[PDB]
């Protein structure tokens, strides 16, 4: 009412678990466009002589204060809730394959924040370190690929053209094939 | 700013009608206006908690009071009837009302009433051991909190299932 | 807590086997036993390279004596290397390719595995009154306690608000959570 | 635990033993928390607890009942701790929480399971 | 101990218990074993098995147990109470007390017209369709008596020496055995019954049947109107040789290992959020009110703007009770009327599948069933059909062509729900949230309807309590008369039209629609907005509140939702004048 609205948030990610068509930043307008619309209500008596310092604004100070209090930490979620399983697939891959579809500034900040990890990782000097692919013992470097209906088509890795779904298969070397595991790919090598 | 929940304003929004030690003044969202800024001590005086969450029970503003499920007639014999008593989904804020409120009332009797319900878990979830079958058999007699670890209760065993073998 | 936290661990132990990498391991010689950690017999038996025989507790006599020994265990029992819920997993997978008596083996282990948990509710059906500083490992095994590790302890804090709170936190005459 | 770990890490700037060059994430913590918020609530952005505020803390609950790897003095080897610690053991244990026994594992006398 | 053959111990000696411990393979899940352990999740006190593991184990026991099965199963009771009670405790710290369980067996069926002495005391799979049966009364196995104070050890589920004697000389023969049932044990029963198949000449013959015996856990499981596969026993009840001109006897069987049929798509009767997206993200479209005017007739033309008035009907109005007494008529009804040939029969027949209803009219439920049964001559009732309609509603023809007896219960339900009985000296005052669709072939069609009021010769009351009465005709319209002359050869021929309406945007999917409704009619307490037209035109307000739940909204206004008014103008022209 005054922000009980995330009960509505709950459905946006429903298909979007491991069969994601696409995401929406949506539904956010009046849950946003009221919030400091109603600051004007919050400021109506903010340091006002309307009652000259008595009880009568403390019970609604709580309205003034709770109103924020819920807005923030839900609005933590709107990225944090969105940072979580995106970090997870962004663990499943680095920025080898970002999202199939100021969050980019926070992602770039998170990518710069992850640098610390990368510095010690692999060596003192640092390696974006393989954590999520090639438990392969490495074999000969130039043999092709197979998938299980991947989608997004971000394979930018050193190949002729792969067309990243099942039968994304061309003469693709090891440098190419270093992308993904469990987003519709690894029935096969 | 709490031990959070997704419903963090379905936290202190349950309503009770505890009486007034005092007269009234302009509840705002009510029929208050240029109509009434004063009533009696004691009235159907509705209390969605968040405004009175730290508003000095000790101070003469409002009264010792209970919602009658939280009164002894349920609770004090729900600790006697702590055997196959049901909670359903009926008043879900019932592990957690008393984690806040029941002291705030200031009748210095009711906190102990609670746990001896939840003391039963040390001899309840002997039955809770395992998962036979489907995802929906009897999954509707929960609180807002026990369900989570109950799912988790399944969960470690569900993947303890794969600890065994290829299964 | 996992299926393979143990297999991170338990296969690190070593035993003399039948068939140089640096380590206390010696080089490998035909006809000549060699103590190895158990994550090579993977890479031999499944590689169709060599066999292996078990430790000594692996028998149907010493632990067909334990079947009654632990009835002392109002607390706990004899623990032959503590890890017979993991090795037997992999041993009995592939060892019985030529090993005899893989059955009473398979019997007893479930006939001791499920059981010592069957007590475990019971001893846990003795916990009363926030009895946090009483517990039991006294001759515990290795591969059991994970199956309760996530459940009650991620319960008891939301209890121990009221259970463990007493011996440093106080209120008026009634009890405090 | 970006929240108030600054206070602990500002107590002594704990040396090689405690954190590591963990300190690099601190600079990125506020940066990503500020930049992002630059388009969250900025028309009338925070008013009294306007800095790294007081109320957000991730994990100060110290009572997460911990199992103890008994590898130590078996007998009732009693140590600095506020709750009961009677009846010590090299195999057994009396299960406990983290706060009061934050000592043995800084010592690494005692151990964890 | 008779250690030659028929050995009395073998099973519990080692064998079956240990085979069960041989039911033990890798994955560490191959078990018929911890089955009970997941029964001890609740204490169901039973277990399931096959008859094709013993075949996977041997070929020796399957022809053996068939001789003495009901002996083997209490041998298995013994096996269990010896086995799991070992498992109640690892080491000596657990047992409150033992208990007892049941076992469930289960492959390939049989029939009933082939089974006699040849296959007696043999376990069989057959199938029929259930009819009715008893409740659950009582049974026990053992107790004891003052006279000897020994447990009432019985084999089967005669009557004895006195033994209140040895007080010196005194005897006391001729059986002073006074049972002390507070010492006793206890079991269940149902005594069931079923009829044989509908395909194996039940027509030129008559259907034969079987009598049955339930034991512990298997009652409260099965209600008639069902089709089952079962195992039993071929036994009888009497003893022998002016009944029985020589020796005639009677048939029955037992219960063992029922396995029922759950045939597919009937059973949202007895036993997702993506579908909620389907509900609502379709509901967002403001195209449902008049969109479905081509829906409830998925094979018919007409009634179009009257299907417009079904859109409010099932969704109901609101039982907006008050601080004072009333529970007024939230429910709403309809009337239709006209001659045959308009397919108004099939309109109700096809509507049966489209929430809960029945479609019969006249001389062939009704009132109560205050009659007797066979069982110690009881008198117990069946209720009415406000019973069977308390959120369910009905579509029923031939008010006029039906007995005049069961017509005080029409005003005693449509007006007030003022229901009561006095058969035996009492008023069972049951109630229900019922409503009805009505049809008729009443007197003289539109020549009667438009003009005044003479349809039924007993009451003018039938125009008062209902509102939407739109005429059924076989109007002559020559441009469409030939169409309806050839709207009846496609119907007459070729058996094609099963799901021709399935492609429609959102005027199909029976299951999703019924669920659409049966969520919708449980949203809140919707209402409307600030916003001969007499008191029962108005008391339409139910339809006003309806469009809140038709748009699935809370609120709505008067005259956007006077769509209903403009549709009612169809009816009012009948009886304006
Ligand atoms: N438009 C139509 N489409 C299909 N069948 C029709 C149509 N109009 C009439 N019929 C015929 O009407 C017959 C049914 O009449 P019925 O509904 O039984 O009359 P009543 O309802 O008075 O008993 C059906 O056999 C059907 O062939």
């Amino acid at each position: 009412m005054f922000g009980e609205k995330a009960f509505d948030l709950l459905k946006e990610l429903e298909r979007s678990s491991q069969t994601i068509p696409a995401f929406d930043d949506d539904g956010v307008r009046q849950v946003l466009e009221e919030i400091k619309a109603i600051f004007e209500e919050n400021v109506a008596q903010a340091s006002s002589y309307n009652a000259s310092g008595d009880r009568s604004l403390w019970p609604l100070l709580n309205f003034r204060h709770a109103a924020l209090q819920r807005n923030k930490r839900c609005l933590l979620a709107y990225l944090y809730e969105r940072c979580r399983r995106i970090k997870a697939l962004r663990w499943e891959f680095g920025p080898i394959i970002p999202g199939d579809i100021p969050e980019v500034t926070f992602f770039n900040n998170y990518s710069k924040s992850l640098a610390a990890y990368m510095c010690s990782a692999g060596y003192n000097q640092g390696l974006p370190i393989d954590l999520t692919n090639n438990l392969r013992p490495p074999k000969s470097l130039y043999i092709e690929v197979r998938c299980m209906e991947d989608y997004g088509k971000f394979e930018l890795d050193d190949g002729e053209v792969i067309h990243l779904k099942k039968n994304s298969q061309h003469y693709l070397p090891r440098a190419q094939v270093e992308s993904l595991v469990r987003q519709g790919i690894l029935h096969h090598i | 700013p709490n031990y959070y929940s997704i419903e963090d304003i379905f936290v202190t929004q349950e309503k009770v009608e505890c009486r007034v030690n005092t007269k009234l003044q302009r509840m705002g969202f009510l029929d208050s206006g240029a109509e009434s800024d004063d009533l009696e001590p004691g009235r159907t005086v509705n209390l969605p908690l968040w405004y009175i969450k730290e508003l000095k029970v000790n101070n003469a503003y409002f009264t010792v009071a209970v919602p009658d499920i939280y009164r002894n007639v349920h609770k004090a014999v729900c600790e006697a009837e702590t055997t196959h008593i049901e909670l359903g989904r009926l008043h879900p804020y019932f592990y957690e009302f008393g984690r806040y409120l029941t002291p705030y009332d200031r009748n210095h009797v009711i906190g102990r009433i609670i746990f001896e319900t939840l003391r039963q878990r040390v001899r309840h979830l002997l039955d809770i051991s395992k998962s036979d079958g489907q995802a929906a058999k009897a999954e509707h007699r929960l609180d807002n909190i026990e369900a989570k670890l109950h799912e988790a209760g399944v969960r470690t065993n569900s993947q303890y299932i794969e600890w065994l073998q290829m299964t | 807590m996992d299926p393979s936290i143990i297999e991170f661990i338990g296969e690190k132990c070593m035993i003399s086997i039948i068939p140089l990498i640096y380590g206390p391991v010696g080089p490998f010689r035909a006809g000549f036993p060699v103590f190895v950690p158990l994550w090579m017999a993977t890479h031999l038996r499944k590689q169709q390279k060599c066999r292996i025989v078990p430790p000594e507790w692996m028998d149907m006599d010493i632990l067909e004596e334990i079947k009654e020994e632990e009835k002392r265990s109002k607390f706990f029992t004899k623990m032959p290397c503590e890890h017979y819920m993991v090795v037997a997993q992999l041993v009995m997978s592939t060892a019985p390719d030529d090993v005899p008596r893989c059955e009473e083996l398979r019997t007893v282990i479930k006939d001791i595995f499920d059981i010592r948990e069957s007590k475990l509710r019971t001893s846990i059906d003795a916990f009363i009154k926030g009895e946090g500083t009483y517990a039991k490992l006294d001759n515990l095994t290795l591969l059991e306690i994970h199956s309760v590790r996530p459940i009650l302890p991620y319960s008891l804090d939301h209890i121990a608000r009221y259970q463990r709170t007493a011996t440093a936190s106080q209120r008026d005459t009634s009890m405090l959570s | 635990f970006t929240q108030h770990i600054l206070n602990q890490e500002e107590s002594r700037e704990p040396d090689d033993k405690r954190l590591s060059p963990e300190t690099k994430f601190a600079q990125e913590f506020a940066s990503n928390v500020d930049e992002y918020f630059h388009k969250v609530a900025t028309q009338y952005m925070p008013n009294q607890q306007r800095g790294e505020a007081e109320q957000r803390i991730v994990t100060p609950n110290l009572m997460s009942h911990v199992f103890l790897k008994a590898n130590v003095a078996v007998p009732a080897v009693i140590v600095g701790v506020d709750d009961e610690e009677v009846d010590m053991a090299a195999g057994s244990q009396h299960i406990i929480p983290y706060q009061l026994v934050a000592d043995l594992i800084q010592n690494n006398q005692a151990q964890l399971i | 101990n008779q250690q030659d053959a028929q050995i009395n111990l073998q099973a519990v000696k080692k064998k079956y218990k240990e085979f069960i411990r041989t039911f033990n393979e890798e994955n560490f899940f191959y078990k018929y074993r911890d089955t009970l352990k997941r029964n001890y999740l609740n204490g169901r006190y039973f277990l399931e098995i096959e008859m094709e593991d013993l075949v996977g184990f041997d070929e020796t026991l399957a022809d053996k147990l068939n001789k003495q099965p009901t002996e083997h199963l209490e041998i298995f009771e013994e096996a269990a109470r010896e086995v799991a009670d070992e498992i109640t405790a690892p080491r000596p710290e657990h047992e409150e007390h033992m208990h007892d369980i049941q076992i469930l067996l289960s492959a390939n069926p049989t029939n009933i017209r082939q089974l006699k002495s040849d296959c007696v005391s043999k376990l069989v799979k057959i199938a029929g369709i259930i009819v009715a049966a008893s409740g659950i009364s009582a049974k026990a196995t053992r107790m004891s008596i003052q006279c000897l104070s020994c447990s009432t050890v019985i084999p089967n589920l005669y009557a004895l020496k006195c033994n209140t004697e040895q007080a010196g000389r005194p005897k006391c023969p001729l059986d002073p055995f006074f049972i002390m049932p507070d010492k006793c044990k206890c079991v269940d029963f149902q005594t069931l019954k079923l009829q044989e198949l509908p395909d194996f000449v039940p027509q030129g013959e008559i259907p034969r049947h079987l009598q049955l015996f339930c034991d512990r856990s298997l009652c409260e499981r099965v209600v008639p109107g069902n089709r089952v596969l079962i195992q039993g026993i071929y036994s009888i009840r009497k003893v022998g040789k002016e009944k029985a001109v020589v020796g005639v006897r009677a048939p029955y069987m037992r219960v063992v290992g029922i396995t029922v049929d759950s045939e597919g798509a009937g059973a949202i009767s007895r036993y997702t959020s993506d579908e909620e997206e389907h509900f609502r993200r379709m509901a967002a479209s403001g195209d449902i009110y008049e969109r479905l005017s081509q829906s409830l007739a998925p094979s018919i033309f007409g009634s179009r703007d009257i299907k417009k008035a079904i859109t409010c009907m099932l969704f109901g109005g609101s039982r907006k009770r008050l601080p004072d007494g009333l529970c007024r008529r939230g429910d709403i009804n309809v009337l239709l009327l006209g001659d045959p040939g308009t397919a108004k029969s099939q309109l109700l027949k096809f509507v049966e599948k489209v929430p809960i209803a029945v479609y019969t009219s006249g001389k062939g439920s009704s009132t109560a069933s205050v009659m007797k049964d066979p069982q110690t001559r009881n008198f117990v009732m069946e209720g009415g059909a406000m019973v069977l309609a308390d959120g369910g509603v009905v579509c029923i023809d031939e008010f006029d062509k039906m007995r005049e007896d069961d017509r005080v219960a029409i005003h005693e339900a449509m007006e007030q729900q003022t229901i009561s009985i006095a058969k035996a000296g009492i008023t069972t005052t049951l109630n229900s949230r019922c409503s009805v669709l009505a049809a008729a072939n009443s007197i003289f069609g539109r020549w009667d309807d438009t003009k005044g009021e003479e349809n039924i010769d007993f009451m003018p009351t039938i125009l008062s309590r209902f509102d939407m009465i739109f005429i059924v005709k076989d109007i002559h319209d020559e441009s469409r008369d030939i169409t309806l002359a050839k709207h009846i050869i496609n119907v007459h021929l070729s058996s094609n039209k099963s799901a021709p309406s399935e492609p429609a945007e959102g005027e199909i999917s029976l299951s999703t629609f019924k669920k659409y409704i049966h969520y919708c009619r449980t949203h809140c307490g919707p209402r409307l907005s600030e916003a001969p037209i007499t008191v029962r035109q108005l008391e339409v307000i139910r339809i006003s509140e309806s469009l809140a739940k038709i748009r699935l909204q809370p609120f709505a206004t008067d005259e956007h939702v006077n769509e209903a008014l403009r549709l009612f103008q169809v009816s009012t022209l009948d009886a304006a004048m």
